[PDB]
């Protein structure tokens, strides 16, 4: 069930990772010819201030660090927990390899925290009866086309130093689906913003990942029941995304990384199709 | 039609 | 003894008016690839007119390049109706593309009256532009004899059949290669041998355009052009454009992908064959919420499609059944027809489903309303248009489709547009006086 990211990092000019086998992707296997390249994005080596330094020395890794005196998940979702390079100081990914040293197209050293909300109703026709498919009752979900890929997606993007997955969740939902943003409107969005459960805390199958950033996500799901509140929503693709539309949720979705996983996550908890 | 709908879709 | 044409009236790119100019000065910029790389090409010298037995008007030709601008094709579709029919001859309110499967099919007798019916309504009540391919096999051919009917139920203006067809396929190309540029009668013998090919031309289609890439007996490369080209036509004529599916196979699911991903509607005709039946069930299973639809899932459609396209490798079998789901994604650019479900009369209510459900501005649904005579669906969307509020663009539009009612000689639609708050003296010109 191993990950395998594409050879080409995305958005580097042709710089192509260290083509390796599905069977020697995990941690525990040996692998003596891993040799991969060290390519860093020139966005990334700029050092913008959602991006971490360069030299990851004196950093503590497995628990919420503070920079600027705000806290950062540094903290991973994996068992075994993150291990540190003794030769440079850098984390080491603990979800497996991805032929690709340094931190590429990810800001952050070690896990970049992720956070996804997956805004979902029913998916029901005009006469108001629940749409049922398999035995299950069918969801549908906002999903944000990349402007970077074009592939469709959750919205989402990293958690910021010092804030939670609740602001995080409802800044990417209001910048991405509604874009610019009252009255009623704001009182229905406040509702349905008021019940948020935190879904999953994965590792993502993002192909930007390397050996020494990973991204890890949390979804957040954010369910209408009645279909009021999500029928008052103005709908209009923003910021790095070009359209968003409603989707149905099922099995055979081509959606970007590994949030098949994280639908199939949300559906489990609500005993929906999939 | 409502025959068809009460009996053939109840199977 | 019929005399050839020596000068030509092209529209200018202002469409207001046409010019008058020689015709070789024209075909000129129409270009041929012999080398299949020779990527610029030579110019191209064979069009004119073919003569089919049992046809008394005779259809034109053009062989063009892929790589040549739809724009110039569309002049030239635009020049020959101009020639024929005068300056004032009928333009077209509705493209109607048919795509479906090339080799042949046996529809149900229902099935067939109620396509013929639908379809010929349809132009005939808008003089339609049919853009269908050219081979004699399956739809075309159908369509071919669908448009028959009209060929000889009409005496004044017919609309044109149009069938683009990739070159290298075609019976007969070495003889239509041969000559000089005004040839105007060809005899077109589609039984005659042709060794490398084995299509021949469909003689119910009113014009053809063959493009050609230089490859030989190659199929598929004339797809993209077609949907550039009506397209192109589309923005011209400020008329919607709709694609209708029969049966098909996956150049027929590639080119609706690309009809949806464009923003042209489709209508898919369930009962129809394979890829149409494919369309309907993933719709059923997608967006249909009646009871029987219930038992719907992936693997019995993953199953239908591996039974029915056969592709190589699974890889490719899941990127087909992923297009399929693409193509279905968005609910109001495709109206599924379904014997079992509606009319024997209404596939030209399907057809305005689909109008409906992709034109923007309240005005232009309203004056198609019109056109296909449907007053119930234009009372219903102005009643509702009403109800939410749209007062405004209901004013906008009342005068326009006032004047086009008057115009089109349609009385009942000319009582609801008045009724609905539409002071007779406040008309305005189309154009500034
Ligand atoms: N326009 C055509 N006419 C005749 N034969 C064709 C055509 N296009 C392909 N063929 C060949 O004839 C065989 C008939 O198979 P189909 O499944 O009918 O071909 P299809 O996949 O439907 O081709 C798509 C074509 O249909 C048209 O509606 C459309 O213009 C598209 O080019 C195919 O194997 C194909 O190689």
């Amino acid at each position: 069930e191993w990950y395998v990211p594409p050879e080409e990092y995305p958005k580097s000019g042709g710089v192509k990772r260290y083509l390796i086998d599905a069977s020697m992707v995990p941690l525990s296997i040996m692998c003596p010819s891993y040799d991969p390249v060290e390519y860093t994005h020139p966005s990334v080596a700029a050092q913008p201030v959602w991006a971490d330094p360069a030299d990851p020395r004196k950093i503590k890794f497995n628990v919420k660090d503070e920079v600027n005196g705000k806290v950062v998940d540094r903290t991973s979702c994996h068992p075994s927990g993150i291990s540190i390079d003794s030769n440079t100081g850098r984390p080491i990914n603990p979800w497996g390899r991805t032929g690709m040293t340094g931190r590429g197209l990810l800001g952050k050293w070690g896990v970049n925290q992720a956070a996804d909300t997956v805004v979902t109703r029913w998916k029901r026709s005009p006469d108001g009866s629940i749409l049922e498919r398999d035995g299950k009752k069918v969801l549908e979900f906002v999903a944000i086309q990349r402007q970077d890929n074009k592939m469709w997606a959750i919205p989402g993007g990293f958690v910021d130093n010092g804030e939670d997955v609740a602001l995080t969740s409802g800044r990417e939902f209001m910048e991405e689906a509604l874009g610019m943003g009252s009255a009623e409107s704001k009182d229905s969005l406040a509702a349905l913003f008021s019940s948020g459960t935190i879904v999953a805390r994965i590792y993502c199958e993002d192909p930007r990942n390397t050996d020494n950033a990973w991204v890890e996500t949390t979804c957040v799901n954010f369910h209408d029941e009645s279909g009021r509140h999500a029928a008052r929503l103005k709908l209009q693709g923003g910021d790095d995304a070009e359209h968003a539309r409603w989707m149905m949720v099922h099995g055979g979705l081509n959606l970007f990384a590994s949030h098949r996983t994280l639908l199939q996550h949300v559906t489990s908890a609500l005993n929906a199709y999939f | 039609i409502s025959f068809r709908f009460s009996l053939d879709q109840q199977a | 003894q019929s005399v050839a044409a020596k000068t030509l009236l092209i529209e200018n790119e202002d469409g207001k008016g046409s010019t008058r100019m020689e015709v070789q000065d024209f075909m000129k910029r129409f270009h041929m690839h012999a080398s299949e790389d020779d990527k610029t090409g030579s110019p191209s010298t064979a069009w004119g007119t073919l003569r089919f037995p049992t046809k008394e008007a005779t259809a034109p030709y053009l062989r063009l390049s892929v790589n040549d601008d739809p724009e110039d094709a569309l002049l030239f579709v635009k020049a020959m109706l101009a020639q024929k029919y005068g300056e004032t001859y009928d333009r077209p309110s509705l493209i109607l593309s048919v795509t479906g499967g090339a080799r042949n099919f046996t529809l149900p007798p229902r099935l067939e009256t109620a396509i013929a019916k639908g379809l010929r309504l349809a132009a005939q009540r808008t003089n339609a532009w049919v853009v269908t391919g050219g081979t004699n096999t399956g739809v075309m051919k159908l369509t071919g004899q669908i448009m028959e009917a009209l060929s000889k139920t009409q005496s004044h203006f017919i609309p044109p059949t149009i069938g683009i067809a990739t070159y290298g396929v075609i019976i007969g190309g070495d003889d239509m290669t041969r000559g000089e540029p005004p040839k105007i009668g060809l005899e077109y013998e589609m039984h005659k041998k042709d060794p490398p090919k084995t299509t021949p031309l469909d003689d119910n289609h009113n014009l053809f355009l063959l493009v050609d890439d230089g490859s030989t007996n190659k199929f598929g490369k004339e797809i993209k052009f077609r949907a550039a080209f009506e397209n192109a036509a589309g923005q011209a004529f400020a008329a919607p454009v709709v694609t209708i599916v029969v049966q098909g196979g996956p150049g027929t699911l590639g080119t609706a992908l690309q009809a949806v991903r464009q923003g042209t509607p489709i209508v898919v005709v369930d009962g129809s064959g394979l890829a149409a039946d494919v369309l309907a069930y993933a719709y059923n299973f997608m967006h249909n919420p009646l009871t029987r639809f219930k038992s719907y899932t992936i693997d019995d459609l993953r199953q239908k499609v591996a039974q029915t396209f056969n592709p190589k490798s699974s890889q490719q079998l899941t990127n087909l059944l992923d297009s399929a789901l693409e193509c279905v994604q968005d609910p109001n650019l495709v109206v599924v027809y379904s014997l079992q479900e509606s009319g024997i009369d209404e596939f030209d209510d399907c057809i305005l489903k689909a109008i409906f459900s992709s034109q923007g501005k309240l005005g232009n649904k309203l004056k198609q309303a019109m056109y296909f005579d449907q007053l119930d669906v234009a009372k219903r969307a102005l009643s509702e248009a009403s109800k939410n509020g749209q007062h405004n663009e209901i004013a906008a539009c009342i005068n326009d489709n006032l004047m086009a009612a008057m115009m089109h000689n349609k009385p009942h639609f000319v009582e609801l547009y008045l009724g609905f708050d539409a002071k007779i003296y406040e008309l305005k010109p189309s154009e500034e006086v």
